[PDB]
């Protein structure tokens, strides 16, 4: 599980290398920043 | 105060004479205008 | 011989010499507006007096409802609009277009969910109820935000316009309403302070629904004065959303002249007339009605606009449908403020006194002038005790331009009544419509014109039979643009635009030259006219800034220094017209800033001095206007000594917070910052990093570092 | 929101998300946030794999 | 990757960031503030290539099952 | 200060204000010619007011500006800096060594990158270089000759090749987008000139739809660009006998409709009813373009005369070897043999009027025109409200 | 402006430039004359200037 605030929970820490987690987190952070710039972040409502 | 309406007047004669006189050449000239840059294109030559 | 300028039209068509007819060189008419406002209220209620008259139990103000009222039996203006006919016109428009209503409503909703509250800061002056005056939109919004904080109202901090509109609607239910009012306390001096004032629910409702009034003095081509109304901040969001929706709908409609402006409108006009000429049957006649609607807003009931909003959003979320229907409700129960009141004077004692509106009826009416006597005798029924007029029916000018245009286009698009052997179509834009009726003869053309007039009368639209005429297609006028035999003369009315822009030397010059070139492109200004405009503008520009040619013997403070510079520098063709340099601009190079134009001709010392990297005359905070010149016009200038700014003519809180944030993050001034954290911590982190970097680079001393660190320490982000 | 989805996501991921929503009878237009969430889920899965 | 993680102390500039060998952890500021922890990359990335290859594998699987 | 005081640095102006000095260079080296005082026909067009170093959308422009002149606050570079890496490094090197306030440079870069487009009356060339001087070049009753001091064809060809490659396979969209975003033109993927120009050839529009970009919502039929004006057409299937004697089951539009029609340099207005063309108004632009417009509008209108005018056979395919719908087969047949429906269409008296004048089957401005066709000696300006409405991709 | 337009119209008719012809005339075109005034019910012409 990955969160938009640059934190994650992994059942096993060896499943993904440093690069994979870093890249997914970078994509999530870019999406968050773009949403905030477009003001969709607050309007956005999660999977619950 | 009651509103003061404009007077209802007739055709004068000084207006016509002034219209005639202000529209005639005089040896005296006052209207002067600042210079502009050299004209190099044909279009600005025609304009000049 | 007696001269006669009108004789010019004997040898020239009127359209060709139309520019000379308009007196757009003299002083435009300028102005109490209370009389005009009372007259407007009187006329608005008079046109709808036959409607249903009741008393609002939410505010206690009398209301007149013309909708679904008696059908007019006379040519006089009628606001009695039948709802079924409006829905029929809307349905015909929907059928004639593929799901346009759904697309427009969805796009409006999407752009609404993205809109921020600060968009309400744009526009013009707005009515502020905390002071019951007219204040700049930004100040009014800030004051209302501040007041809402006291009564447990929030959503402005939440960002988007949805929470702001939600808590605005909530505010109408609070049993009280607390805010800060200006108190001009006497101490003799009059010092303004903030006093925590409170008002009840009914008073707050009246304040929110009140519409402030002012005189439309800027008008140029109308003898009789009209009153323009400014609304409060509690209607701005809803009116904005409905206007955006109506713009979305009308943009697709080929019959709508708005919001396209400039050569686009000419293109639309010519294309429409060509289309109608093509569509004419064989030997039939396509007559053009040049129409100029009057009482275009004193007959449009806001209830019809409520119905139009509901029908337009036929398939949309219930929450959005409710949200976009609030503006018609607020307008249908609006109240009108009344100027500053009449003035009564006695000449036997040289005494005069202005009577505030709340005291209008505190005086025997036998003392007002007979005209105002009748005005008040007719306004008494709707007069509120506080000094406002209950004005439910009709609209004030300028609010629903797009929605009214959409209603007009709906009327236009019916295109037939009873399957009679004719058709009609036209252009409509905000109180100006041009109609085209095609038939097999003139008689049927006017049968169609009369049918269209009747249909308009069924929606509250009342075309002016005095300001309108009809002729053959190929010659008419639309919004002061004249079409004749394919020739569309842009009526030369941009003349009052050659004065200095009054922002600074270089910027004013760039704006003026760009204006000249744009006029050449658009209005057909001839090359000789453009050269003479350059000459006149340069004369005015030199005079206004006291900088003539250095050689000339004119005297002045800066002129002596210009004279000195004239011979202190050899290269004399590189100086700027602000430095007494010779003019170099011509038609071929109106698109180039002069600083780059004269860059080669300058002298090394001159260009070094003028184009210094640092100038005490140039400041970062002065760059705000470097993009758009206030309409936002784009101009190209160059950084230099002549890029200065003129002297100025929770305020400090917000102002200095924003200024400091910009000074810390220099990138903020250009693009919107991004972050989900408090401003304080961002500034603290940035300043800590900057202090460390300054020390490591040797730019800060050790004692300086310790001090900084302590402070940043105290703040709580170290 | 749909404009952001079009700009920041490839047409392929958008098509896959739309197909998934259709399988569940959920309208992508009426729930743009859910469509964005599904697109992000697909993108992160592809990025992981 | 990660949050502030104050174990590194103060932040470091881009020039000092380059000094770190690949795979290290650094404490940086993102956008206007927003402290975060970053890891120097050992490669160059192409999201479009990854998405295209994922789609290719997905359709290969679909065809093979079909 | 302009007279005496500190003397600054002159280097920065050589490159910082590059656009202005390029404007001056284009003006100085331009060559002027004669002046034609005769009337000039002008069309209202969406033109780019000023030339751009590399046209990009506003958001990409802002991100690039920040990446250039704001080294800090550059979190997670998006999929835009790699595309414009050359521009980033060039502008970075050029602007280094200056001391001007950053906001001035940011605004100048925004001018140099973000596009500015407007509706203008133009006649002749349309590149931004000529638009800069449009105030002098053009004129309601005067014209001047001016010559100011490529990638398009390549992108057209690349998009066509991608379309042909992807169509033949199944699930064309994914393959097409893979090739499009994996392609490059000498420094950059295809999302560097596709995103630059507005619209373009139908292949480019389809590729942009496959990619993420905005495309003008004009209806492309063959080469015709159609913009609906009014009316709703019910597409109902019907069985119609073709002039060749065969019977085809195809969709026909019941109801009246009208469209602004464009093809190359030809503009016009078409009004059609079901199974019949009613009216067509055009301006004289070019013989080839006019013939293409007439034939394509003829095929699109689905006039019964067009069906009865077929004489050969309709079994053609594309370069990928696929059988097309009968509409496009008829389009290809008629374009290949233009003198097929023209002969049997029928003629109509000339449009007797002040300006309306006819055109014959040979495209010469000759009277005794085609039934319905009319050529007006005026300017038809069309295609307003380019909403770029939401469009899906199958 | 208006006079400019006038002259331009003339230029549209015959190719060359007429600003000397309308004002003073030439060997091929007479000076341009408008109707300017009147006297005793008789309208009078007037030079371009």
């Amino acid at each position: 599980i990955f969160s938009y605030n640059q934190d994650y929970s992994l059942s096993n820490e060896s499943s993904l290398d440093e690069e994979g987690k870093g890249r997914v987190l970078s994509r999530l952070t870019e999406l968050q920043a773009e949403l905030s710039l477009k003001n969709l972040w607050q309007v956005l409502i999660g999977e619950e | 105060e009651e509103p003061k309406i404009p007077n209802k007047c007739r055709v004068a004669a000084w207006v016509q004479t002034e219209m005639n006189l202000l529209s005639t050449l005089t040896s005296k000239r006052a209207l002067d205008l600042p210079e502009i840059g050299p004209d190099v294109a044909p279009v600005e030559h025609v304009g000049s | 011989m007696n001269i006669n300028p009108y004789f010019l039209f004997i040898d020239v068509p009127i359209q060709a010499a139309i520019s000379t007819t308009f007196p757009y060189t003299g002083v435009p008419p300028y102005s109490t507006g209370t009389g005009y406002t009372i007259d407007t209220v009187i006329r608005t209620h008079e046109y709808s007096n036959k409607g249903k008259q009741y008393i609002s139990d939410v505010t206690g103000c009398t209301m007149v409802d013309p909708t679904n009222g008696p059908l007019p039996e006379d040519n006089e203006p009628s606001a009695y609009a039948q709802l079924d006919c409006v829905l029929e016109a809307l349905d015909r428009m929907d059928e004639e277009h593929p799901g346009l209503f759904q697309a427009a409503s969805q796009n409006a909703m999407e752009t609404l969910m993205v809109t921020t509250v600060d968009k309400l800061t744009q526009g013009r002056q707005t009515f502020d109820w905390t002071v019951c005056r007219n204040q700049p939109a930004a100040t009014a919004l800030n004051t209302t935000i501040t007041s809402f904080r006291l009564n447990d109202l929030n959503g402005a901090d939440k960002g988007g316009l949805i929470p702001f509109c939600q808590d605005i609607i909530d505010s109408l239910d609070r049993p009280e309403m607390t805010f800060f009012s200006v108190k001009n306390i006497k101490k003799i001096k009059r010092i303004p302070m903030k006093v925590k004032d409170k008002i009840t629910k009914v008073e707050y409702i009246k304040r929110a629904l009140s519409l402030n009034t002012m005189t439309k003095d800027a008008e140029r081509g109308k003898l009789k004065r009209r009153a323009i109304a400014t609304a409060g901040i509690q209607i701005r969001g809803f009116v904005l959303v409905v206007e955006n929706l109506a713009k979305n709908i009308c943009e697709n409609l080929e019959q709508s002249g708005l919001p396209v402006g400039g050569n686009e409108k000419k293109a639309k006009l010519s294309n429409a007339v060509a289309k109608m000429l093509s569509n004419c049957p064989p030997g039939g006649i396509s007559m053009t009605v040049t129409g100029d609607n009057t009482k275009w807003n004193e007959c449009l009931n806001p209830r019809i606009f409520l119905a139009m909003t509901e029908r337009i959003t036929r398939d949309s979320p219930i929450w959005f449908r409710d949200f976009c229907s609030i503006a018609p409700v607020l307008f249908s129960n609006k109240i009108a403020r009344l100027g500053k009141g009449f003035m009564i004077t006695s000449k036997t004692k040289r005494l005069k006194a202005q009577i505030p509106c709340p005291d209008l009826f505190s005086i025997p009416l036998e003392r007002y002038n007979e005209e105002t006597r009748a005005k008040l005798k007719k306004l008494k029924p709707f007069f509120n005790e506080e000094g406002t007029a209950s004005l439910s029916p009709g609209m004030m000018m300028g609010m629903f331009n797009m929605l009214s245009t959409v209603l007009g286009v709906a009327a236009l698009g019916i295109k037939n009544i009873g399957n009679k052997e004719y058709l009609w179509d036209g252009l409509q834009s905000s109180d100006d419509f041009a109609l085209f009726v095609n038939a097999k003869d003139e008689e049927t053309c006017m049968e169609g014109i009369n049918d269209f007039y009747r249909t308009c009368k069924l929606l509250g639209i009342n075309m002016s039979k005095k300001k309108s005429y009809c002729n053959e297609t190929g010659m008419f006028e639309f919004t002061s643009m004249f079409y004749r035999d394919g020739f569309v003369s842009n009526f030369a009315m941009e003349l009052p635009s050659f004065g200095v822009a009054g922002v600074n030397e270089s910027a004013d010059m760039a704006i003026g030259m760009t204006i000249i070139k744009n006029n050449m492109i658009n209005n057909g200004m001839g090359p000789a006219t453009a050269q003479t405009a350059i000459q006149l503008f340069i004369a005015d520009y030199r005079y206004t800034y006291k900088c003539h040619r250095g050689d000339s013997k004119v005297e002045g403070k800066r002129m002596k220094i210009i004279k000195e510079l004239w011979e202190n520098t050899k290269g004399r063709d590189g100086l700027l017209v602000a430095d007494g340099g010779p003019n170099i601009y011509n038609l071929r190079n109106l698109h180039i800033p002069e600083i780059v134009l004269k860059y080669n001709l300058m002298d090394p010392e001159y260009k070094g001095r003028l184009l210094h990297p640092q100038n005490p005359f140039v400041g970062h905070l002065s760059i705000e206007g470097i993009k758009e010149a206030d309409k936002k016009m784009d101009y190209d200038a160059v950084s230099g000594t002549h890029s200065w700014r003129t002297k100025r003519n929770e305020e400090q809180c917000y102002a200095k917070c924003c200024n400091l944030f910009e000074a810390c993050f220099n990138s903020a001034s250009y693009r919107k910052p991004v972050g989900q954290h408090s401003m304080l911590e961002a500034m603290a982190h940035r300043l800590r990093m900057d202090a460390r970097l300054d020390y490591e680079s040797g730019r800060m001393s050790k004692d300086d570092f310790e001090k900084a660190m302590a402070h940043l320490g105290e703040i709580g982000y170290i | 929101m749909d404009t952001f989805i079009t700009r920041n996501f490839q047409t392929t991921i958008i098509q896959k998300a739309k197909n998934t929503m259709a399988e569940f009878s959920e309208d992508p237009e009426l729930q743009p946030a859910m469509l964005f969430n599904i697109c992000v889920h697909l993108e992160v899965c592809y990025v992981i794999s | 990757s990660g949050k502030y993680d104050p174990d590194l102390g103060d932040f470091k500039t881009i020039e000092e960031l380059e000094k770190l060998k690949p795979g290290e952890k650094a404490n940086i500021l993102l956008y206007q503030g927003k402290p975060v922890k970053v890891v120097k990359r050992k490669r160059y990335s192409a999201l479009s290539n990854d998405i295209s290859q994922g789609i290719k594998r997905q359709r290969m699987t679909v065809e093979s099952m079909g | 200060w302009n007279t005496y005081g500190p003397i600054g640095d002159t280097e920065g102006f050589e490159r910082v204000y590059e656009s202005f000095f390029l404007r001056k260079m284009r003006l100085d080296n331009a060559t002027w010619g004669r002046i034609t005082f005769g009337p000039v026909e002008r069309v209202r067009k969406r033109v780019l007011l000023n030339p751009l170093t590399k046209e990009m959308p506003p958001d990409e422009a802002s991100n690039v500006i920040m990446e250039i002149l704001f080294p800090k606050e550059a979190g997670i570079p998006r999929e835009s800096t790699w595309i414009h890496r050359e521009l980033i490094k060039e502008k970075r090197e050029k602007l280094k060594g200056t001391m001007i306030t950053p906001i001035v440079l940011a605004y100048m870069l925004e001018r140099e990158l973000v596009a500015r487009r407007r509706f203008l009356p133009v006649a002749g060339a349309t590149s931004a270089e000529f638009i800069e001087m449009l105030h002098c070049l053009q004129g309601e009753n005067w014209r001047q000759i001016y010559h100011p001091g490529s990638r398009s064809q390549s992108m057209i060809v690349a998009c066509r090749k991608i379309i042909r490659r992807s169509i033949v396979a199944s699930n064309p969209l994914e393959l097409a987008v893979e090739i499009a975003n994996k392609t490059v033109i000498d420094t950059e993927p295809l999302k560097s000139c596709l995103a630059a120009i507005d619209g373009g050839d139908v292949a480019c529009d389809i590729i942009r739809a496959a990619l993420g970009l905005k495309i003008r919502q004009r209806q492309r039929f063959g080469r015709l660009e159609l913009k609906r004006i009014s009316g709703r057409g019910f597409k109902n299937d019907e069985e119609i006998l073709i002039g060749n004697g065969t019977i085809q089951k195809i969709g026909i539009w019941d109801g009246e409709e009208e469209f602004h029609v464009r093809c190359g340099e030809c503009r016009g207005i078409l009004k059609k009813s079901k199974m019949k063309l009613e009216k067509l108004l055009i301006n004289s632009a070019k013989k080839e373009d006019m013939r293409d417009l007439i034939i394509l509008c003829m095929v699109f209108s689905q006039d019964t005369r067009m069906f009865q005018g077929v004489r050969g056979e309709i079994n053609f395919l594309n370069r990928a070897g696929q059988l097309l719908s009968p509409m496009y087969q008829l389009q290809r047949y008629f374009l290949n043999r233009s003198n097929d429906l023209f002969d049997q269409w029928g003629y109509e008296e000339s449009p007797k009027a002040s300006e309306l004048h006819g055109i014959n089957e040979s495209m010469n401005a000759s009277d005794y025109t085609l039934k319905g066709v009319v050529v007006t000696r005026n300017v038809i300006d069309d295609f307003s409200s380019t909403e770029t409405e939401k469009v899906s991709i199958t | 402006q208006q006079m400019e337009a006038i002259v331009e119209q003339e230029s549209s008719i015959q190719g060359y430039d007429m600003t000397k012809a309308c004002f003073k005339g030439d060997r091929v075109n007479s000076p341009k004359t408008f109707s300017i005034g009147t006297q005793e019910g008789k309208l009078v012409k007037g030079s371009f200037g």
